[PDB]
RNA sequence: GGAAACUCAAAGAGUGCUAUCGGAGUGCGCGAGAGCAUUUCCG
RNA sequence: GCGAUGAUCUUGACCCAUGGGUGGGUACAAAUGGCAGUCUGACAAGU
RNA sequence: GAGUCCCAUAACCUUUGUACCCCAGAGUGAGAAA
């Protein structure tokens, strides 16, 4: 009496009619419990008769949570109301081979005419359908099981932990590891703008040494033909007169054109990169103020991002001890005991703003006042 | 190429075997039950009188198969060895041979003491190091290499 | 559901901190949060105690993630000044640890305390 | 590669005769046939470690042969042991 | 899983006979899809009825053992439960008929003051039953008339009787002369078969629920399987480690006979000693 | 010794997936799945391959991981092959599951279960990096409430710290482990029974396994790395136990 | 970069996607992946910051396309015989490896052949092996057309004609930059290649 | 001596592959047939 | 009007009255600096 | 005739610049001040 089976799967619910029966008395024998392993005899024993996939991802998570606490839900109750026949009271009531005794009473409460069962026969029949997996379903689906169960597992784990997805330190990690490399890339490509515009105007590297305003005035003057407009160079940059008369006295000059046009394209794009740096630094300034405010107020924003980058993650920094927050360069006798004090106060602030749910600034401020009193001790 | 030399099991000394704490686990076997009966000593009270400590006896499925296999002369032995005071192991190997079942069982654990009486099993047990055998003798038991008999 | 969940009541508090004072007189105790986490990620720690009223609670709440990962019991105690008086030191210590040592004469009381607090958690 | 580049012909002989490289080590006996699939790596230190397992940049040589030549105590032991061996052979 | 649900120190002396029941109380619903009821009579004058917690189903979530204890004047020698309406009969000094709503016996049904070794109800036309007493005698009884109805006397004492679950008026009879007789009820002058292959006392018999095979188990250390329509042994099981098989029963699957020796074990056997139990492909079954 | 910058050869080992890193002093090393980031602070070998690519390797610190000590003491065969699916009862944090993950590789999966919460959020924050693992934050004593999301693993491994070790692994292996599949458990003697000593509690646990139909085949003690644990390797027979 | 510029967050991915990118069979995969995804959510601050990152990284790719097209046009301007024979993305590596155009023209056909793989050359010379034969000319369009050791023979003859064309259009000071002896040498290399691949060393 | 396997033969292992009178009516069974069977519309 | 929320600390060696130089490390960047030198050279294919 | 196939589109070393630093180290762990 096992004639219907219910299997739950991370794409949908399945219900199997049990065609013939398993040998109950000899159900520990080798020649019976190898039939569950091989496939040519399991489909003699179990056929698919219904498979309704929940299609919403959040509805899959909700079905998984209701099964994991052992409670019926809409899709499960729907397919059992569809598939399970009303066994009339003259014959019997229908039986259903479900996987767990925690689920059992909650379907017996809702359907009276069903009767759940999980002995070792239902256990190893569900084990057999779990082992054979996709090859039972004979193509009534769109999507394999393992990627769907990967997503459903990660979602079920985060819904159990109720993990705060606003405590985001990986953003600050990638922000500072992009910021320093992007400063290096702006400097290298601006050296290429200098070395490429030297052939057209080599007395500009002496006058205008700043990379960004060099690139912007290279975007301004195309060829050496300006000679008059003095009232735009203090805007784009006194030295206006030096670059204007050096635009006719110098003449270390190649007169080339298409390369000057691509120099112009390169220079305006390097200026765009400088604008991107000048906004991303401010972005991680305020994101350092949001994520890690006590350590931000104590040590500074970019020094804090460098320190969390050296640690690897904020949680790893916090579970580091307070003497292994030795990092070279950052936290710049009487020159060393102040750095040790600042080190373990930085570890204290790291503990506060990581293990809080969402942190404040008052402890960063009183930490700043404590370390400033320790500095004025000198 | 995987060689396999078993390490000397790290709850053993040179030959002191500090893993045998006084609540003992003994391994009863077949002719030891038979000689216990035909010397008319008891089992649990006899072991307590020989060792001055609480002993938990064990019989394996191989030894129970031997005791069933030896026919109806030792129905007294089988009724005695189905005692609810003893426990029971569960072997998994081919061939119900009490000798190599016992000596394998004890040389991969070094914590059981072996309550035997036949010559070949006593020879193999006292050949391998640092497990104590006991045996019937006179009207009591006798221990061979326990470090604190008294 | 607060952030200092295994908070010990009164009688268990008194027995764990007289075990603390016996350990401090037997030279088997580490006093303070960062030496506690140093001996914790070194591994020698029978169990660790925190104080549930330090003015930032997170400066010792960083110890759960180490200790229940490295499988060692941990207990909150409702008074840092009582734990300081227990450790036998002037300033209030907020996070103590008991090192592991099988050559110390309080092994029985340490194991009784550890069994009681594993049943508590 | 089949020509073996001679550097991973040097240092494989080095780690095969590793047992006589410093007279305070005493590696356990093993034959060590050369593997026919093997690479050459470089230990990236931990960023949270310094002063105890970090080699200086002027000392990270291209192979462990030049790394073993780079210090002083190994050279002292090698010169005195090798000279005593030549004197014992003569 | 070949394991035990619960154990009970059920009595003091020898246990004599047990059977299971789905005992319909009148002040209680039959909760027989979550716990299962067995009752057992011994020779220390007690007949105990017990519940058993059983995970055959998983409907619910505790009343483990000793639901009640009927106690009798004389000793008790065997029982069997009438499978309808929660009635059960015992044997002892004389046969008694109880139901589970009374501590006292409802009826007393002997011929004379002679003890009764074993009983058995039917499997259909349930209101009649048979028994065997140590006057070497087979008695029948009918609860519809509430009286004994006929009595034959053989040449040796009948140990165990067993009805047929497909004929409803044939039974087998296992006695100490080494042959299991097979009687027709409504003409008890001729044992219409005699299965005649043992060497010692025929300690128990049972019909398979397919209705044509007989399992028997002898006082000598062997069991035999017969067919009904032949009268000699189909085949024989034995092992070195069983002595004096005292109780054999077919299972309801009609393929597995449960034998129980005197050594202590309850062994199992395939009836067909070569048909395996896996579901086979259709060319293999052909 | 073994400072940051030395050149170490990377020889393969018997257990496919792991590698021996032979320098002037030897290491045990697994090939890293997500390159560029250590997970619990271990040192990383970094080899170059020829379009120049660069792949990295992690060391396996046996004093802080369980089965690394069994590997270095020398087990006859594990079941953690480079293709299998591996269940991990008592996944504490990334500190061993990352090693079992990158032993398993990009095809097989590692289902890592965990009962506590704060190691759970650490496990999830590690688990977003490499994709071949599934973090589950459920109790290992109830394999019927994460039966929804896993299926038919090919070897289980066990580090849980409860005195119903055998019942945990027996229920999880009946519910999930396939037939003829491996089960590698790691018993801690002082954890599961403090009264009687190590060999007695190991023999009692391995007897509970061979009652729960796992046929054991290897017992290792891992003494120079941890004290009085043991690795017990077994197969799950279910058919022809003897 | 274009799909992060189009989606932004993964929640907007179901109701839209372009079909100019990810042609017709990766679209439903990325939509179902954004449905069942395992990463977390980010807000609009870091969303528009990585959006500006995607802007800069798509501008880098369009600028690399424009600059390689520029390199083709400019090499066709300066040394049209060499890039009419060999190819621009090989002549550029040749010139920028050897330094000046004149100090590449002052070099024989053998080193114009083996100008790339000099480290395998010198280790093969200082041990006892056999020196290589393609080097940097292997990525040209004609030694890939040849098959077998015919690419070795064609690498030598194309290095010789590269020397001819290269030092002509590096040393002449009156050329019209039409590539005349360039495509003449291309025709000679091509029918040399054809009449050497047309042999069949299998005895028919 | 190296072997092209594309000449064919005998065999050995590993892998994948399937099931067990016709619609109503009419005496009929607890909104209801899974069947007993026809001179009723019949076909 | 100190300190476990962490006190204390096991000094890179020379020229002058605790303060004035060579040597080191840690990061990038450049080099027409080095390692570092650009293969063979008259036959081959087809009948 | 003749190794593109371990990035000479490079690696390493040295020098030169630039910015920082010149404390034990899986730091120790209970005293300083008068
Ligand atoms: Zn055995």
């Amino acid at each position: 009496p096992i004639e219907y089976l219910l299997f739950e799967e991370p794409t949908g619910y399945a219900v199997f009619k049990v065609k013939l029966q398993q040998d109950d008395i000899g159900s520990r024998l080798k020649e019976v419990q190898e039939q569950i392993n091989d496939f040519g005899a399991f489909t003699k024993l179990i056929e698919l008769v219904s498979f309704a996939p929940f299609k919403g991802a959040a509805e899959a998570l909700e079905n998984a949570n209701d099964i994991s606490e052992g409670l019926v839900s809409e899709s499960l109750k729907a397919i059992l109301d569809l598939n399970l026949p009303k066994a009339s009271s003259k014959k019997k009531n229908i039986t259903l081979a479900i996987s767990d005794k925690n689920l059992g009473p909650s379907i017996k409460e809702e359907f009276p005419y069903v009767d759940c069962i999980s002995n070792e026969l239902a256990q190893d029949l569900i084990r057999g359908v779990r082992l054979h997996g996709e090859k039972l379903f004979k193509g009534l689906q769109s999507g394999d099981l393992e990627r769907a169960q990967l997503g459903l597992g990660h979602a079920y784990s985060r819904a159990k932990v109720k993990f705060s997805v606003q405590k985001n330190d990986n953003h600050i990690i990638q922000a500072i590891a992009l910021l320093d490399q992007l400063d290096k890339d702006i400097n290298t490509f601006a050296m290429r703008v200098k070395e490429w515009y030297g052939w057209h105007f080599p007395e500009l590297a002496k006058l205008v040494p700043d990379n960004y305003t060099f690139a912007k005035l290279v975007l301004f003057i195309k060829d050496k033909a300006s000679l008059n407009d003095d009232s735009l160079h203090d805007l784009a940059a006194g030295i206006a007169q030096r670059v204007i008369d050096n635009a006719r006295i110098s003449m270390g000059q190649d007169i080339s054109e298409t390369d000057m046009e691509n120099v112009c394209v390169f220079a305006q794009r390097v200026a765009s990169l400088a604008d991107y740096r000048r906004q991303l630094y401010d972005y991680l300034c305020e994101k350092m103020h949001t994520v890690a405010p006590n350590l931000s107020e104590l040590i500074g924003e970019v020094i804090g991002a460098r320190l969390i980058s050296h640690a690897g993650s904020l949680t790893n920094l916090s579970k580091q001890a307070a003497s292994t927050v030795q990092i070279l360069g950052a936290e710049k006798k009487n020159k060393g005991r102040i750095s040790r004090y600042l080190a373990n106060k930085c570890s204290m602030a790291s503990r506060i703003d990581n293990y809080s749910e969402e942190p404040s600034n008052v402890f960063g401020s009183v930490l700043k006042k404590q370390v400033e009193q320790r500095l004025e001790f000198y | 190429l995987t060689r396999n030399i078993p390490q000397v099991s790290s709850a053993l000394f040179f030959q002191y075997n500090q893993a045998i704490k006084p609540p003992y686990q003994v391994l009863i076997d077949t002719n030891f039950i038979n000689f216990s009966i035909q010397k008319k000593v008891d089992i649990v009270r006899g072991m307590m009188d020989c060792l001055l400590a609480k002993c938990n006896p064990l019989i394996t499925d191989c030894v129970m198969a031997e005791l069933e296999k030896l026919g109806p002369k030792y129905r007294i032995a089988l009724k005695l060895a189905r005692d609810p005071r003893i426990k029971r192991l569960s072997c998994s190997h081919k061939g119900t041979y009490a000798n190599d079942c016992l000596v394998h069982r004890v040389l991969q654990h070094k914590c059981y003491i072996v309550a035997t009486n036949d010559a070949g099993l006593k020879q193999r047990i006292r050949k391998i190091p640092g497990i104590p055998l006991m045996s019937v003798g006179g009207h009591a038991y006798v221990i061979e290499k326990l470090p604190d008999v008294f | 559901n607060p952030k200092a969940f295994p908070l010990a009541d009164a009688a268990l508090t008194q027995q764990i901190l007289d075990v603390v004072q016996q350990a401090a007189n037997l030279r088997q105790l580490k006093k303070g949060a960062n030496e506690a986490t140093k001996t914790l990620n070194r591994g020698i720690s029978e169990f660790i105690i925190m104080a549930a009223d330090c003015e930032p609670i997170e400066i010792l709440l960083h110890l759960p993630l180490l200790c229940e990962d490295k499988n060692v019991p941990y207990v909150f105690v409702p008074s840092r000044v009582a734990l300081g008086r227990a450790c036998g030191v002037s300033r209030p210590v907020i996070a103590a640890s008991i090192t592991t040592n099988d050559a110390s004469a309080i092994k029985t009381q340490i194991y009784a305390v550890k069994d009681k607090i594993e049943t508590l958690l | 590669d089949d020509n073996m580049r001679r550097e991973v012909q040097r240092d494989l002989l080095l780690i095969k005769h590793r047992a006589a490289l410093d007279p305070k080590r005493h590696y356990k006996k093993q034959r060590w046939e050369v593997p026919e699939r093997f690479a050459i790596g470089t230990i990236i230190e931990d960023k949270s470690e310094f002063y105890s397992s970090r080699m200086n940049r002027k000392e990270r040589k291209s192979t462990i042969l030049e790394t073993l030549m780079g210090d002083e105590a190994s050279n002292k032991y090698f010169k005195r042991k090798y000279n005593e061996i030549q004197e014992k052979s003569t | 899983t070949r394991e035990e649900f619960v154990s009970f120190k059920a009595h003091y002396g020898l246990v004599t006979g047990l059977c299971v029941t789905q005992p319909r109380f009148h002040d209680k619903k039959p909760d027989l899809k979550s716990q299962n009821f067995m009752l057992s009579c011994s020779d220390d004058k007690t007949v105990k009825l017990w519940s058993i917690n059983v995970d055959d189903y998983s409907n619910k979530n505790n009343e483990e053992g000793l639901i009640r204890t009927f106690d009798g004047e004389s000793a008790f020698q065997g029982i069997d439960s009438h499978r309808e309406n929660s009635t059960f009969a015992t044997g002892g000094a004389k046969i008694h008929l109880w139901d589970v709503n009374r501590l006292k016996p409802v009826s007393d049904l002997s011929w004379g003051a002679d003890n009764i070794t074993s009983l058995k109800f039917n499997q259909n036309e349930t209101d009649i039953l048979a028994s065997t007493g140590s006057d070497n005698s087979i008695v029948l009884y009918d609860l519809r008339t509430n009286s004994p109805t006929q009595k034959i006397v053989q040449t040796m004492r009948t140990n165990a009787i067993c009805w047929n679950p497909m004929e409803a008026f044939n039974f087998v009879t296992a006695n100490e002369d080494h042959n299991a007789y097979y009687y027709d009820m409504r003409n008890l002058s001729r044992s219409l078969n005699v299965f005649k292959d043992h060497v010692s006392a025929v300690m128990d018999v049972d019909f398979s629920p397919t209705g044509d095979e007989i399992v028997t188990g002898s006082y000598d250390k062997s069991i035999r399987i017969y067919k009904t329509n032949h009268g000699h042994s189909r085949e024989i099981y034995h092992t070195k480690r069983m002595q004096h098989v005292f109780q054999v029963k077919y299972s309801m699957d009609s393929k597995y006979i449960i034998s129980g020796s005197d050594d202590g074990n309850v062994r199992l056997w395939r009836s067909k000693a070569w048909e395996r139990s896996n579901v086979k492909t259709t060319r293999e079954k052909n | 010794g073994a400072r940051g910058g030395a050149k170490v050869v990377i020889e393969p080992h018997r257990h496919a997936g792991v590698y021996i890193a032979r320098g002037k002093e030897d290491l045990l090393v697994t090939k890293n799945m997500a390159p560029g980031e250590s997970v619990y602070g271990e040192k990383r070998i970094s080899v170059e391959e020829p379009p120049p690519t660069k792949v990295e390797y992690r060391v396996w610190n046996p004093f802080r991981s369980k089965l690394a000590a069994g590997i270095m003491g020398g087990l006859d065969e594990l079941f953690i092959a480079p293709g299998k699916k591996v269940l991990y009862l008592g996944a504490a944090s990334g500190t061993s599951v990352s090693h079992v993950s990158d032993v398993v590789g990009p095809e097989g999966v590692v289902y890592a279960v965990e009962f506590s919460h704060r190691p759970g959020r650490e496990l999830i924050s590690m688990a977003k990096k490499r994709p071949n693992i599934i973090p589950i934050i459920e109790d290992a004593r109830h394999p019927q409430k994460y039966r929804m999301l896993i299926g038919m693993v090919d070897c289980v491994f066990a580090d849980v710290a409860q005195p119903d070790q055998a019942r945990i692994i027996a229920l999880n292996s009946h519910m999930f482990l396939k037939d003829q599949g491996g089960v590698v458990i790691s018993i801690k003697a002082n954890c599961i029974d403090s009264t009687v000593d190590a060999e007695t509690v190991f023999a009692r646990e391995v007897q509970k396994l061979r009652e729960e139909r796992i046929k054991p085949l290897e017992q290792l003690t891992l003494e120079p790395y941890e004290r009085d644990h043991c690795i017990v390797v077994g197969r799950y027979m279910r058919s022809g136990l003897k | 970069a274009r799909i992060i510029l189009t989606m932004g967050i993964r929640s907007k991915a179901s109701e839209t996607d372009l079909s100019e990118i990810l042609p017709e069979e990766i679209e439903e995969r990325v939509k179902t992946a954004a449905e069942v995804s395992m990463g977390t959510e980010i807000t609009q601050t870091d969303l528009d910051n990585i959006n500006a990152l995607a802007e800069q990284i798509v501008e880098f790719a369009a600028y690399r396309e424009q600059l390689s097209n520029y390199l083709s046009a400019r090499m066709k301007a300066i040394a049209p015989n060499l890039t009419q024979l060999v190819g621009e993305l090989v002549g550029a590596r040749l010139i920028a490896h050897s330094g000046s155009l004149i100090s590449l023209a002052k070099s024989p056909a053998s080193t114009i052949q083996i100008l790339g793989a000099e480290k395998a050359l010198f280790r093969a010379l200082k041990t006892k092996h056999d020196t290589p034969k393609y080097g940097l000319l292997y990525h040209a369009s004609l030694v890939g057309q040849a098959t077998g050791k015919n690419k070795g023979k064609i690498a030598r003859v194309l290095a010789a004609k590269a020397a001819v064309s290269l030092r002509y259009d590096a040393l002449a000071e009156d050329r019209d930059d039409s590539g005349d002896i360039g495509l003449e040498s291309r025709a000679k290399v091509e029918n040399r290649l054809s009449q050497l691949e047309g042999r069949d060393l299998r005895t028919t």
